């Protein structure tokens, strides 16, 4: 069904900016074609559901096939400028104009564990905690090449030959990683976390440590190079992440009778079972895993911070609760003394391989966005580590001041 | 047989192709159930250097180790003792025993009368609970060359039919005991073993000995302890014997002066022709002799002697193994306490000799005094410099690595700071 | 029906007993003439005519029916050490250790060797040394590793020693893996009982203020330690740590004093008695504990503490450590669990491990001066960390030097073992569940001596003292605690402060 219904889509494709009013006089999707060749907007993103409600082909197909609905919702692209356009690859082809996707709950944002040998190929969205913030760079696609004997543009991906970036096609990408939301994970394991493909205007957009979209999905640009899926020598599917965007924010006793009765009598009596008494402290605890971050606008931004020390150890065993919270606590993190260096807490830089250079990635602070911060051994955070601490007194916080980067991350 | 032999020496490949054929012919003869149980072939089957490559893979592969009790099984492309016995009589025979064996172009007659306990060493005794131990005492030689050593190791190597001079700080990749490395080819094994290996029940010339390399040095402290080394690797049961002897020759370096272990010269003791080879073997070969309960009396009381004096632990240890020579010195059941007074005769020398005539407290706190009562960073304090405040304070190279560079083994926490602050900064 | 059970809803992976698999013919899925490579697709091409009956939306190539063929195997029934080419493309029910795991990814689309013609797999290959707990004293393996398919891959862990059965994945030279078929935790699936039964008699003796001699064969004093060695011997390897978790019973003792203070003896008899249980000494440089994350392989070199999981160890020279290893262990100690996450390895793979240490008097001989926590340096919270601190300190005692060489000698032979573990096997999986009246008489005294010590932690102390009685209690294969059995530990603990 896939190799050869080209026309369809590109027929498809020709009417779906058609299909409606909504880009005035045109479908919303029209909006911005007559705004891409005006270079008015460039990317693009793609609501697939309004393509199911007449056409679930292209929908389910893509969800079979991203890569090739992929392509092949450019290829179609490739050709449709000339029906908006105001004025091998053609020098302008989608040249900096660009595709992603987006539409119905049948692409839910996925777990980092969850990607699969079925994901391959897949259509792939992901929620999670960012993290390892690359440098970006521009990055060329296609090598426009020189046949100087022959004179005008040449065009490969990839000896006398130079290659020269005056038609050459490129684009501004970074590596990152999602993480899990330390949230959906009540388990004996790692919170997982993964490398991100990433691209586009979708770079030099997001920090650390976000709750966040994705779209860790193919481009159009290839199917899998000159032929089928099958070849013999192939890099890595990780997540080309389309679309990442931010999550500000996703038992009554009316109904039920629940929080009618003091929860600060209560919730004591129904937490820290083991524990031998001395509710009082956790009332504080209570009051933590309560927080005050979701402010009224009254300017208290220090609400958020429920900053409290407890001091010596085998306390109880007062050692295991930090995990009881961490049980209790979501977004929450736990360190220790001189377990490792500030980046237990704080963030550092150096090369990677994969893609993105010098990958700033951070630690529990760094991950503990208006998070829960667990510490074992306070004292043992030795200078170095007492500091950021000390600037952690004052709420993003995680402040740099060194030769390529000099941010502040939200602690 | 007939129609095989002499083929089969030039010619095995083929001759034998038929026997196991007809064996199998034989075996289908057997005429069995014949399904395609071959393992048990392997049991109706019965029904390197001492290199050489040898048929080590399916049947063969992962047996045993080399220069063993060489069953060669495969091919590849009296009176004597009457004159022993006399020497078993004879008196002063030890001393002739000391000194036959001697060049005395040098060497104190306690000195090679180790030796002259040491070819006859202790015993190897399979005792009461699965753990056994020694019957072999060692011997640690420092102190200046231009001796001839060389000559004195080569003395007991072509003396010892069973050991090897070894070198030096290592050579090839053959250990002082079992190193291994990898074939390119799968590497399934090298045996490459070690100095101990060759010469394992012999004695070994170990050359420098402290200038032996550190990767059998971690491993090498037990089985000289242990006469046994394990493969530490993966999934490898295999502990090697390294029941060989001692001869651990190096320099008097500078138990305190070892690179990074002052008690392994606990392992030793205390050093600063044909005919035998005839001789000491049926002894090496039979005694399997004890000690009289009698010094054993003395001995315990002695120990109370030398207690009014792990030392002595072991030194009750090594006792018990100078005087189990000298019954083998004299075919002996067991031995009398003028062998244990002797020994204490030979031993208190060694004793003497581990005399050389103060502890660290004077260290740690002077140390302390330095490390954060002087500077916790240590800025200004560094081995740059300190080292001269070392020279000055008389805390040697070895001194400062017997405390200040193992004063990060304490977990110091300004030490290991000042071990960073310091790794640059000084 | 017989073949209607199999829900591929779920995984289409099942698990086939040797009973029920005769009972088919050609093309509906028996195993006969054991040639895998045919009588396995046939399975499944039997299978996909089972389930094209049953539903053919369950028929459908991208899923391959396979199957673990579990049950009842033996003729095939060996170690990796023992996995040899008469076994050549056959299904071996492996027994082995599941140490010295593999890295991970999908693979590729497998064209040579529906999202696209040739999708990845998820896949990796692990390792299986053969069991070693009853391996040779000494001996070479002939080891491989295992692959894991798709939804096995992920399900059990290093460490484990395991019930995997499954078809013997050689290539032509001669080089291969298996392919597991399914696992089954022997790790978690397990004559002379009634003669236990008739030694173990509280009118037979006591067991325990001998059985601590009974194995300490050799040794003048430490009587002690003896029972502790008996202790750390003893113990179970479980607790009811609902929703949390806290000090436990598996916890881990240090000694000080040399060897020829018995030390390595000791160990060396705990060596010698070490059944689910390796040693050590303080450095052991080959991923002590870890996986190390091995290059350019990827390996997972699962360390002791993952090798001595459901176990015990023997730490010499513990001052020999690693500050890491002095770290690490401090927690993975703690959690029983290896937190591990470089670029790659990330888990906190399971330390159910005990272990006794030994290391030196630092620069004494006595060290006698000073609290541990500095006499011997390995210094902090560690310490408090660990089940037992005992010092066999060189005190001259003439009295017993006097008896010490006859002790000596009395083993020198001028002219009991596998009973314990026989015994111990028994003890090891009873639960000497509590008593109200011992928890009486260790909740009357644990604060006696909290108090009596005064002139030592409750949230621990008292585990100990549990597991303490537990032990005493266990080695009678009692089934709960005498008060007695909940006394001498009471003496123990007091004999640790003497």
């Amino acid at each position: 069904d896939y190799a050869l219904e080209k026309e369809k889509v590109k027929k498809f494709l020709q009417e779906f900016y058609q299909d409606d009013e909504l880009g005035k006089k045109q479908f919303k999707y029209g909006n911005q074609l007559v705004r891409l060749a005006h270079r008015e907007q460039v990317a693009l993103y793609v609501d697939l559901d309004d393509v199911a409600e007449d056409d679930p082909e292209l929908v389910d197909s893509i969800c079979e096939n991203a890569r090739r609905y992929a392509k092949l919702f450019a290829d179609a692209v490739q050709e449709l400028l000339p029906q908006y356009k105001e004025r091998q690859y053609p020098a302008e082809l989608m040249r900096r104009f660009e595709l992603y996707f987006q539409g119905p709950s049948s692409n839910k944002p996925r777990v980092i564990r969850e990607v699969r040998a079925d994901s391959v190929g897949k259509l792939v969205t992901v929620r999670g905690i960012v993290t390892r913030v690359s440098e970006v760079k521009p990055k060329m696609v296609v090598a426009t090449y020189t046949c100087d004997q022959c004179g005008a543009e040449t065009y490969q991906p990839i000896g006398r030959l130079y290659l020269q970036t005056r038609g050459s096609r490129f684009i501004k990408f970074q590596e990152m990683k999602m993480q899990e939301h330390s949230d959906q994970v009540p388990v004996g394991n790692i919170p997982r976390s993964i490398t991100v493909l990433v691209e586009g205007e979708n770079t030099r957009i997001a920090q650390p440590g976000d709750h966040v979209s994705v779209t860790g999905i193919f481009l159009p640009i290839l199917r899998t190079g000159f032929r089928q899926v099958v070849q013999g020598l192939l890099s890595e599917t990780y997540l080309e992440a389309h679309r990442i965007v931010k999550m500000n924010k996703s038992t009554r006793e009316e109904l039920r009778q629940i929080a009618e009765e003091d929860f600060y009598e209560k919730l004591a009596a129904s937490i820290a079972p083991e524990i031998y008494g001395h509710e009082d402290v956790k009332k504080a605890l209570l009051l933590l895993l309560v927080g005050g971050v979701d402010q009224s606008p009254r300017g208290m931004k220090i609400r958020g911070n429920i900053n409290i020390c407890l001091m010596g150890d085998p306390g109880v065993a007062k050692s295991q609760l930090l995990s009881y919270i961490d049980r209790l606590a979501p977004r929450s993190q736990y360190t220790t003394g001189r377990g490792s260096s500030g980046v237990g807490l704080t963030a550092a830089v150096l090369r990677d391989s994969v893609s993105g250079e010098l990958t700033l990635e951070g630690g529990a602070l760094v991950l503990a966005d208006q998070g829960v911060c667990c510490i074992d051994e306070f004292d043992k955070m030795a200078e170095a580590d007492r500091t950021a601490i000390h600037e952690v007194m004052e709420q993003q916080t995680i402040s740099i001041a060194k030769a390529g980067i000099l941010t502040t991350l939200n602690a | 047989d007939e129609d095989l032999a002499d083929y089969l020496y030039k010619q095995p490949a083929e001759h034998l192709q038929l026997l196991e054929e007809a064996a199998k012919e034989v075996a289908d003869e057997v005429t069995r159930p014949r399904p395609s149980g071959e393992e048990v072939l392997q049991d109706i089957q019965v029904m390197q250097e001492l290199h050489m490559q040898l048929y080590c893979d399916r049947y063969l592969c992962d047996k045993v180790v080399p220069g063993n009790r060489v069953t060669i099984m495969g091919i590849y492309s009296p009176q004597e003792e009457e004159e022993f016995r006399r020497l078993a009589a004879l008196p002063n025979v030890y001393e002739v025993i000391s000194k036959s064996i001697a060049p005395s172009i040098f060497g104190g007659t306690d000195m090679k009368k180790a030796i002259a306990c040491l070819l006859f060493g202790g015993s190897r005794k399979r005792l009461p609970d699965g753990l056994t131990r020694r019957g072999d005492i060692n011997l640690l030689m420092l102190g200046d060359p231009g001796t001839a050593k060389s000559q004195l190791l080569k003395f007991v190597e072509k003396c010892s039919p069973i050991g090897v001079y070894t070198s030096g700080k290592g050579s090839s990749a053959a250990g002082l005991t079992a190193s291994v490395m990898r074939d390119p080819s799968s590497r399934n094994f090298i045996m490459e073993g070690g100095a101990m290996v060759l010469a394992d029940g012999g004695v070994v010339c170990i050359d420098e000995f402290d200038k032996m390399r550190e990767d059998d040095r971690v491993a090498i402290h037990e089985a000289m302890e242990q006469q046994t080394i394990s493969i530490a690797k993966a999934g490898i049961t295999t502990t090697l014997n390294s029941r060989c002897s001692v001869l651990a020759a190096a320099n008097s370096v500078f138990e305190d002066n070892i690179d990074f272990m002052p008690t392994i010269l606990s392992r030793f003791d205390m050093i600063f022709l044909a005919k035998l080879k005839k001789f000491i073997a049926y002894c090496r070969v039979k005694c399997g002799p004890r000690l009289s309960a009698e010094a054993a009396e003395k001995l315990k009381n002695r120990y109370i002697i030398m207690r009014s004096g792990p030392i002595t632990v072991r030194q009750l240890e090594a006792i018990v193994r100078i005087a189990e020579a000298l019954s083998k010195m004299k075919l002996q059941p067991f031995a009398t306490e003028a062998d244990v007074e002797e020994a204490l005769r030979l031993f208190q020398v060694s004793t003497l000799d581990a005399a050389l005539s103060q502890e660290d407290q004077e260290m740690l706190s002077r140390i302390e005094k330095q490390l954060k009562r002087r500077f916790a960073i240590g800025s200004q304090v560094s081995e740059h410099s300190i080292i001269k405040d070392f020279t000055k304070q008389k805390y040697p190279e070895h001194a400062i690595h017997k405390v200040l560079q193992l004063m990060l083994r304490r977990g110091e926490i300004q030490h290991r700071m000042q071990r960073k602050v310091l790794y640059r900064l000084k | 029906s017989k073949v209607r059970e199999l829900i591929s809803d779920n995984q289409y992976r099942l698990i086939v007993n040797v009973n029920d698999l005769r009972r088919k013919n050609e093309k509906r899925a028996n195993r006969l003439l054991n040639n895998a490579f045919e009588e396995l697709v046939a399975f499944q091409r039997a299978l996909k005519d089972f389930v094209a009956s049953i539903d053919a939306t369950y028929a459908k190539q991208y899923e391959e029916f396979y199957v673990g063929l579990e049950g009842s195997f033996g003729s095939k029934h060996v170690s990796p050490r023992t996995l040899t080419s008469c076994f050549l493309s056959c299904v071996v029910c492996v027994e082995g250790i599941v140490t010295k795991c593999s890295l991970v990814r999908p693979k590729v689309v497998r064209s040579v060797h529906e999202y696209g013609l040739s999708v990845y797999k998820d896949h990796q290959t692990i390792t299986i040394q053969e069991m070693p707990e009853k391996a040779p004293a000494g001996q070479l393996p002939r080891s491989v590793d295992v692959i894991l398919d798709d939804d096995l891959v992920d399900k059990a862990k290093p460490g484990d020693r395991v019930q995997v059965v499954g078809t013997y994945r050689c290539l032509p030279t001669f080089r291969t893996v298996l392919i597991a078929c399914n696992v089954k935790q022997m790790s978690k699936d397990a004559e002379d009982i009634a003669k236990i039964k008739k030694f173990s008699k509280t009118r037979s003796k006591d067991i325990f203020d001998q059985l601590a001699k009974s194995l300490a064969p050799s040794i003048h004093g430490h009587d002690y330690v003896k029972k502790a060695i008996l202790c750390l011997l003893l113990g179970g390897v479980e607790r009811d740590l609902e929703n949390g978790s806290h000090i436990r019973g598996d916890i881990n003792i240090l000694l000080i004093g040399d060897p020829s203070v018995a030390k390595s003896q000791l160990l060396r008899y705990v060596l010698c008695t070490a059944p689910r249980a390796i040693p050590t000494t303080g450095r052991g440089s080959s991923g002590v504990g870890l996986t190390a994350a091995v290059t350019t392989d990827r390996r997972l070199e699962a360390g002791a503490m993952v090798l001595a999981d459901r176990g015990v160890v023997c730490i010499d020279e513990f001052d020999k450590m690693s500050d890491m290893d002095r770290t690490a262990i401090h927690e993975v100690m703690e959690q029983g669990r290896v937190t591990i996450a470089k670029a790659g390895i990330h888990a906190r793979l399971n330390a159910r491990c005990s272990v006794l240490a030994a290391a030196n008097p630092v620069y004494g001989r006595y060290d006698q001066y000073k609290t541990p926590m500095e006499n011997i340096g390995l210094q902090d919270s560690l310490l408090s960390r660990f089940d037992l601190l005992f010092i066999m300190l060189d005190q001259m005692d003439p009295e017993q030097d006097r008896e010490i060489s006859d002790h000596v000698l009395r083993m020198h032979r001028y002219r009991s073992a596998a009973f314990m573990k026989k015994y111990i096997h028994v003890a090891k999986i009873i639960k000497p569940v509590l008593t109200q009246e011992s928890a009486t008489y260790i909740a009357e005294e644990y604060s006696r001596l909290r108090s009596q010590d005064s002139m030592p932690v409750t949230a621990r102390t008292l585990e100990t003292l549990i597991r303490l009685a537990t032990a005493h209690a266990k080695a009678r294969m009692s089934k709960t605690v005498d008060l007695q059995d909940a006394e001498e530990a009471v003496e123990l603990v007091q004999y640790a402060y003497f």
